[PDB]
């Protein structure tokens, strides 16, 4: 079970960028995939996720209205699409997968990704 | 004489509201039970004698459970904290004995059911839509609350009557139940309640007999099988979510939910095979995983769980043959006492007792089905609620069956 | 929303001395707080879930407990590979939040 993400790079403020979080060893439509970012020399910051089956989504206060998270069970991949980025969005972006619902009724991140840097 | 009847009636009216909505409702209801038993002192010495055909297979079956469940400690020196949860299954004896002495009016029980379901729906709606919560349970654990909601809805499905309004209330009971469950996720409880409510159509509509249930389940099964002929709709690709898991488990890689669950079940049912009579002990399931030869060669998630997630496997592995028999009995003996009251009420006409027996049987079936995927013994709230409800329904069921 | 605070923000202790980390919460989270260890320039890994259960591949030295709404983590002893940052995440509310992040 591995999760890999790519798509980061240099982008000027006001543009747009899309990150693809390829997954392996499980089905993206089964569990829930969470994006999380960490500012350089700072703590982790949550942004959004998607529900397991319903597809319901929630967004953080700062990224709401411009970030579009999506899933595609055909390719077993998860994507996060950002619009109108500012200079405060520079951080390293990680993937995240919760444990099984029965082992932990409350969400708990166990398998992560290598991460990508956006600037 | 009469005052005990009126206060027991209002208590059974308010029991669902207290348990589901009131935060510390278990303690309040256990005080309400005590303030009734403390009132009849020379009673209950001539109430055990009157219903010893129903009371005794609710007392002996629990005393044997407790004795076998504490007789593990004499050797398996685990601390007493294990038997603090089965200390809550003795409350069924008290909550049946109090009802037997103080005859209630179970006409208000159904009104309490629907009031509690609607108020719980309002509470969960507030806690999910405004105070954003991932698992909107009122004041207890999400899984335990889901079990509570399913049991309350299934009890309320057995509304006594055959009329427009009674059918409306019965249907609204399941509608509110499924809304509450879906708002709380845990759709496993939803499917358990849906499959449990199908045999209860026997009690619901007193026209549809065994054949008019067999045909219905055949049609439902055919509709379900109709999905795979076109595997594009979400129906096909959610039961297809475990086909890969099981086919992988049959192969070398076992690091998946179905795979982990099956590996734990096998490591439990092989230890049970090696130790037929007594296992590692009461509780103490982690010793099997910590001492096995699979966890010594890999550090998979199956090697850190405190307890198994299958009652028929957890009880068998931890206790053994006597423990398995007593654990089965704790659910089946009520299931045999409800049938013997349902048939009596059927022979007496008396539709209210018939519906009560049907509700009790449905609760037993739902508890078994839920235990088929989780251990209901761990959650103290689940244990105390099940004991209270199973000792409260059978009280009025026996009262109506006898007279 | 919900604000999580950690104390101390940065503490240092020699090997063999047990250290405790406290994660507080603005509102009431029943048990939906997990703990993570992050090494410099590496993806964090789960340590404790539901605040009282260890995760696979985590030695039994790590342990957590709950006291009301003040959540604490402690370690049996410090080994040289245990010097890394720690974080606490609350998952009760649908909008999860990470703490400030302590450093060892």
């Amino acid at each position: 079970v591995q999760l890999v993400e790519s798509g980061g790079g240099l982008v000027q403020p006001g543009g747009s960028l899309r990150l693809s979080c390829a997954a392996s060893g499980f089905n993206v439509y089964s569990s829930s995939i969470h994006w999380v970012r960490q500012a350089p020399g700072k703590g982790l910051e949550w942004v959004a996720y998607i529900s397991s089956y319903y597809g319901s989504t929630y967004y953080a206060d700062s990224v709401k209205g411009r970030f579009t998270i999506s899933a595609d069970t055909s390719k077993n991949t998860a994507y996060l699409q950002m619009n109108s980025l500012r200079a405060e969005d520079t951080a390293v972006y990680y993937c995240a997968r919760i444990m099984f619902k029965w082992v932990s009724p409350n969400m708990a991140f166990d398998y992560w990704g290598q991460g990508t840097l956006v600037t | 004489n009469k005052l005990l009847s009126r206060m027991a009636t209002v208590l059974v009216f308010a029991f669902p509201v207290l348990i589901l909505c009131v935060p510390r409702g278990a303690g309040v209801f256990l005080a309400g039970v005590g303030v009734l038993a403390l009132l009849g002192w020379r009673g209950m010495g001539r109430a055990w004698r009157e219903y010893s055909k129903v009371m005794t297979p609710l007392a002996i079956a629990v005393l044997a459970f407790m004795l076998v469940y504490v007789g593990s400690k004499l050797y398996f020196h685990t601390p007493w904290n294990v038997i603090d949860n089965p200390s809550r299954t003795l409350l069924a004896i008290l909550t049946c004995w109090v009802i037997v002495r103080a005859a209630p009016n179970p006409a208000w029980l159904w009104r309490g059911i629907t009031v509690g379901l609607f108020l719980a729906l309002l509470i969960v709606g507030y806690q999910k839509f405004a105070l954003n919560i991932d698992r909107p349970s009122a004041w207890i654990q999400a899984i335990a609350f889901a079990n509570m909601i399913a049991a309350l809805a299934l009890v309320g499905f057995a509304r006594p009557g055959d009329s427009r309004g009674t059918h409306m209330e019965a249907w609204v009971n399941l509608l509110l139940g499924t809304m509450i469950l879906m708002l709380n996720g845990t759709r496993g409880a939803v499917v358990a309640m849906l499959v449990t409510s199908v045999p209860m159509l026997m009690i619901r509509y007193r026209r549809f007999s065994v054949r008019m249930l067999i045909v219905a389940v055949c049609a439902v099964a055919t509709l379900a099988i109709g999905a795979y002929m076109v595997p594009d709709s979400p129906v096909s690709k959610r039961v297809d979510d475990a086909v890969s898991e099981i086919q992988m488990y049959r192969q070398g890689n076992i690091e998946t939910s179905v795979g982990v669950r099956l590996k734990i079940w096998h490591i439990g049912l092989q230890y049970f095979s090696e130790h037929p009579w007594t296992g590692v002990g009461v509780g103490q399931f982690a010793r099997i995983l910590h001492a096995s030869e699979f966890c010594h060669e890999t550090k998979s998630l199956a090697c850190v769980l405190e307890h198994a997630h299958n009652d028929i496997v957890e009880a068998a592995s931890t206790t053994g043959i006597p423990g398995l028999m007593v654990m089965l009995g704790l659910f089946l003996v009520p299931a045999v006492l409800f049938a013997r009251a349902l048939r009596a009420a059927r022979s007496l006409g008396n539709p209210q007792g018939v519906s009560l027996g049907g509700a009790g049987l449905g609760v037993v079936m739902a508890s078994l089905i839920s235990g088929l995927t989780q251990v209901t013994m761990a959650h103290q709230a689940n244990v105390v609620f099940y004991a209270g409800l199973i000792g409260l329904l059978l009280g009025m069921a026996g009262r109506e069956a006898h007279s | 929303d919900i604000q999580m605070t950690q104390s101390p923000s940065s503490l240092s202790a020699s090997v063999g001395d047990r250290v405790t980390i406290t994660c507080r919460a603005s509102q009431s989270v029943s048990s939906a707080v997990a703990w993570y260890q992050q090494k410099p320039g590496k993806a964090p890994k789960l340590l404790i879930y539901s605040a009282s259960s260890l995760y696979s591949g985590v030695p039994s030295r790590f342990s957590g407990s709950r006291s009301g709404t003040d959540f604490t983590l402690t370690i049996s002893s410090l080994q040289p590979e245990d010097f890394a940052t720690y974080y606490c995440q609350q998952s009760y509310y649908s909008l999860v939040t990470f703490g400030q992040g302590t450093k060892v």
